[PDB]
């Protein structure tokens, strides 16, 4: 729930002016939108260790994470390399049961047995997990003199 | 709570239930909606023993599915290896037919065809043991640099 | 690199148990050298020192620690901010104290993230989706000036300007520079270990070089202390030397 | 031979026929996710009358260009290369014939395929890069116009073949700012912290803690009814409380109107930029390009940078390299053969030969395109990194 | 995000 | 409070979150006579010197 | 205040399986007590550089740490590449003052 300029200006530009100095790095960009959600990717020099990048980048991280909002470090700030060694794709099709149904599925009786496997190396399930949702009527709270913090 | 009783519960203004985290991504293949996975190689992994033991443990998995599921390959990277790999096999096999009758023709005999045929294959498993030391890896350019050499 | 592994390590078991201030400010961790490779001055004479500081802040400072072998870079100043100077005998006509301040500064500088009309799960007919902004957030002398710390009934309500100060300053007023005289702008550039010097400050020129483009109107850069000076002529001395011995022999 | 040689065209890798095309979906400005699948189902359905695809998969909500309700992808995946082995069954021909069907059929949107390079990272025809930065946050119409100015400045009285100068983001999109009343907010008992509270809860979602879910942990969110965030009429009519638990409509506190803002905002090396995109005209040379594109950039004024991004940055620094790897090879391959003589004239002799290899592969490069041209096709050979391979061979076999 | 497209076709 | 600063909360200066902070008047906190007249309060709200 | 099978399959569970395709790996195993304490241990092959393996050990379970228990972020987890097995035994006598 938050705009393009509120991000960038209370997230992005924050972890962005701390990641100076890092051994060989060469340029830097930041993207946000309005979907809620927004990266910063540094780019290094070849030459340069990539393990060694990731974990300084790590490092530099936790220092400013006391300064963001509150909601940002409820759902945690992440640190992943770009790099990515295709192999192929799985897809599970039902026309039955909805698609979470089949996510929570994949996730907890699938993903782990292909992860096992000898030469895998990474598994990545595209979707969202389930939840517990709730979804309230203001206008019943309105009726009680209640409140969402309530 | 109300000092007489007779409490609020949370079901009394909400709705409780269980769904996703998002709403957002949808994604189906060919009209029916599915759920997709990704499978990344390890450095210095086999690409083709690799995917034959995910189909092979994917259909194992298979027989445990519910009732209307199924599962699907659409795209596979392993293909093109073993192409190459063909390809580099059949150009070689090729290449020694046209030595061998060339040199026939030319010096017409048969003891001289046998020369070609045996330093040829030692020369390129020299140059296979050479990469292997410096820790290159097995792709469609050294294929392609084998076919030229 | 190993080794600031393993001081990153042993530091995170414990940032928990520091005082809540510390952990305010963070904890930073270097490695480089502690005598300085030159200092840049950024003298000017239509701004004053601190519109200066601040501008070296934003846009020299990160520019000059991106390059190959600077470990480190000290600007003797302070970037700006928004100061406010309480009277503490009118904290006493009103019966107020810094706590209250503190509280109403706090809840009326906030950041607001409103969310979306017509959002993802939406009932089916949509047909628009707009994304929803407010503000509630101050910038200006002004607006800080004019928060409320009283309502009370009579409706003559006790502002932020009736009690205290506010203004725009540096946020640590600690450290000062002075070249010839002249109060100036500088900033200290320190080497990291396995770092060359004269590499280092050709680059640290040519970069400053590049920037002196986009300078507001009035300010220039110079650098009056360098250590390479020296290297780069004990070198020509010591070829010219072996020249001359050659052709004696 | 040089002067046929010379006359190449360049790139870095021939496009392939991996298998699967790519398809891009966009719609207008606010439109919802419905009319989204609507489009998407209908693309879906228009794939099936090419008998040259196997499988369609459909994405909705992302997109490579950005993330929102109006954009979407697909992937088609085609029958393997023995199946159709015909004239107009290759990969840019599929991609041709559905980019075609879907300008007369897809009403709402537009849509484009495309066939993508075997390697991302190294990819012909990406064209000229460029971002604008701002060096004292003049802020965003400013920049946008600045942006503008160039474009007109490099595609009208420039050289960079005017159809393909455009920009690369996205445009802005009605919103519903809000202005607050603090003066109003103060003369009642309105605080600010409890507006925050409802307007942040009134319309976004909120996540409260976590239980177990069978064996591992989940989430526990809260949002408001579907029925209640749907309307701009949905915002205004959220009375306040008071001091005293009163309402206040907050009509009377805040105003609520459109206007246009960004969807999207960029950041290069610590500056807010903006991207743009171009491409010589012809006959031109890159540096040409890049340095009347560097000369317009300090037109404007001192404020305003530019900086190169992808493929435009190995350009930058000068290709001064190869010439003198060949000269370097050159005399190392003399010197050799000077030694293997016993004399400083022969090995001219022998390398008197180059020119004539050269000459030869450029021919038949040339006669080859001009033949395939000939019968309609476009030039598929340059001045690739196989030609290069190729031309280092003959040289040594002719050696 | 990276919704279904690996590195990359679906 | 009497002799020391306090970081309070960040506000956007173009383009950039700086902090905020409070402290004393200049002249509240030059002399050793303005620590000898703190006059903490009490439970009632009556001062205490 | 978590059971052994609470945490083997909502806290160690999750690292153990991420961890997989670490080069170098030999095995891994992993245990869980009542008192809300568990461990996971990662043997590799010789031949292997220890530091190597502990930076990649460490990203990887950085790359992961944003899905674990709230109570378990705030405690943090530990990485350790020590022997089990003692060395010497140094004891400490007295007659005035007590073992405190």
């Amino acid at each position: 729930g938050a705009s393009a300029q509120v991000m960038e200006g209370s997230v992005l530009s924050v972890i962005e002016r701390n990641m100076n100095g890092v051994e060989g790095l060469d340029y830097m960009s930041t993207s946000a939108d309005s979907s809620g959600s927004g990266s910063v990717s540094l780019t290094f020099t070849p030459d340069t260790d990539e393990n060694l990048a990731q974990v300084e980048v790590q490092n530099k991280l936790s220092e400013v994470l006391s300064t963001l909002p509150a909601t940002v470090q409820q759902y945690g700030v992440t640190v992943s390399k770009a790099r990515s060694n295709f192999l192929m794709i799985v897809m599970l099709s039902s026309d039955v049961q909805s698609t979470e149904e089949m996510n929570d599925y994949a996730q907890r009786n699938v993903v782990p047995e292909l992860q096992r496997i000898e030469g895998v190396g990474q598994v990545r399930l595209f979707g969202a997990q389930r939840a517990m949702r709730i979804w309230v009527d203001p206008k019943k709270l309105q009726n009680y003199n209640l409140s969402f913090a309530d | 709570a109300n000092t007489d009783g007779s409490n609020i519960y949370l079901k009394d203004v909400a709705k409780v239930g269980l769904g996703m985290e998002d709403y957002s991504s949808s994604t189906r293949l060919n009209g029916v909606n599915t759920t997709g996975m990704a499978v990344m190689l390890s450095n210095s992994g086999n690409a083709m023993a690799t995917a034959k033991a995910v189909k092979e443990r994917l259909a194992v998995l298979e027989k445990y599915f519910p009732q209307g599921m199924s599962w699907k390959t659409p795209y596979d990277t392993s293909k093109f290896v073993e192409i190459s790999i063909e390809k580099v096999i059949h150009t070689l096999i090729e290449a020694m037919v046209l030595v061998f009758v060339v040199m026939y023709l030319f010096l017409q005999n048969i003891r001289y065809t046998l020369i070609p045929t045996i330093v040829v294959p030692i020369s390129l498993l020299g140059g296979f043991a050479f990469i292997s030391y410096m820790g290159m890896s097995i792709n469609v350019l050294t294929m392609f640099a084998m076919i030229l050499v | 690199n190993l080794a600031q592994v393993e001081v990153q390590n042993k530091l995170s078991e414990v940032l928990s148990t520091l005082p809540a201030t510390v952990q305010q400010y963070g904890v930073t961790v270097s490695k480089a050298r502690s005598n300085f490779l030159m200092i840049v001055m950024l003298s000017s004479d239509v701004q004053s020192t601190e519109e200066m500081n601040d501008y070296a802040q934003r846009n020299v400072v990160p520019e000059l620690q991106r390059i190959e072998g600077v470990g480190q870079v000290r600007l003797f100043g302070a970037q700006r901010a928004m100061r406010i100077w309480v009277d503490p005998k009118k904290l006493q006509n009103y019966n107020l104290s810094f706590a209250d301040v503190g509280s109403a500064l706090s809840a009326q500088n906030i950041q607001i993230s409103a969310g979306s009309i017509g959002s993802l799960p939406a009932v089916r007919g949509q047909t628009v989706t707009a994304t929803v902004t407010a503000q509630g957030q101050l910038g200006t002398a002004e607006e800080f000036g004019n928060v409320i710390l009283r309502a009370n009934t009579d409706g003559s309500n006790i502002y932020l300007k009736d009690v205290a100060k506010v203004g725009l300053g540096m946020e640590d007023y600690s450290s000062s520079t002075r070249l010839n005289g002249v109060n100036t702008t500088g900033m200290a550039v320190m080497l990291s270990n396995s770092g060359n010097a004269m590499a280092t400050a050709k680059a640290v020129k040519e970069r400053l070089a590049v920037l002196e483009k986009y300078f507001p109107q009035g300010m220039s850069w110079k650098t009056p202390y360098d250590t390479s000076k020296f290297v780069e002529i004990s070198i020509e001395k010591v070829i010219h030397t072996l020249i001359e011995a050659m052709v004696l022999v | 031979g040089v002067f046929l040689f010379m006359r190449l065209p360049t790139s870095f890798l021939p496009t392939e026929d991996q298998g699967f095309v790519m398809v891009s979906v966009q719609l207008p400005a606010g439109a919802t996710k419905e009319r989204t699948d609507a489009t998407l189902a209908q693309v879906t359905q228009l794939a099936k009358s090419i008998p040259e695809i196997e499988n369609i998969i459909t994405v909705s909500g992302f997109s490579f260009s950005g993330s929102g309700q109006n954009m979407a992808m697909g992937f088609a995946i085609l029958k393997d290369w023995n199946e159709r082995t015909a004239s107009g069954s290759d990969a840019v021909a599929v991609a041709g014939k559905l980019t075609g069907m879907m300008m007369g059929t897809l009403k709402d949107g537009f849509g484009i395929a495309v066939v993508p390079p075997p390697i991302l990272e190294l990819g012909n025809g990406s064209g000229l890069s460029i971002n604008l930065q701002d060096r004292n946050n003049t802020g965003h119409t400013a920049l946008l116009a600045k942006r503008n100015e160039l474009i007109q400045k490099m595609r009208a009285s420039g050289l960079f073949d005017p159809s393909t100068v455009r920009a690369g983001g996205l445009e802005d999109s009605p919103q519903l700012k809000i202005d607050i009343n603090r003066a109003a907010a103060a003369a009642q008992g309105v605080s600010f912290a409890d507006i925050r509270t409802a307007l942040a809860s009134a319309l976004s979602s909120s996540y409260v803690s976590d239980f177990p879910n069978q064996g591992r942990l989940q989430r526990v969110m809260v949002q408001a009814d579907g029925d209640a965030r749907m309307q701009p009429a949905d915002i205004l009519n959220l009375t306040v409380p008071n001091s005293s638990g009163i309402a206040v409509p907050l009509s009377s506190i805040a105003t609520v109107s459109w206007q246009m803002g960004t969807e999207q905002s960029v950041r290069f090396n610590g500056y807010p930029a903006m991207e743009l995109s171009g491409s010589p005209a012809t006959g031109v040379s890159t540096g040409q390009a890049m340095e009347a594109v560097q000369k317009m950039v300090d037109e404007l004024g001192s404020g305003y940078s530019l900086e190169w991004g992808g493929q435009s940055r190995e350009e930058a620094k000068g290709g001064s390299q190869t010439i003198a790897l060949y000269a370097l090879a050159a005399v190392a391959v003399f010197l050799v053969l000077a030694a293997l003589y016993e004399s400083w004239s022969i090995p001219l002799a022998v390398l008197l030969v180059m020119p004539l290899g050269l000459a030869g592969a450029a021919a038949g490069v040339t006669g080859r395109n001009l033949f395939e041209g000939l019968l309609g096709s476009v030039p598929s050979f340059a001045n690739d990194i196989y030609f290069q391979v190729g031309f280092v061979t003959v040289m040594g076999l002719s050696a | 995000a990276t919704a279904a497209a690996x590195l990359a076709a679906t």
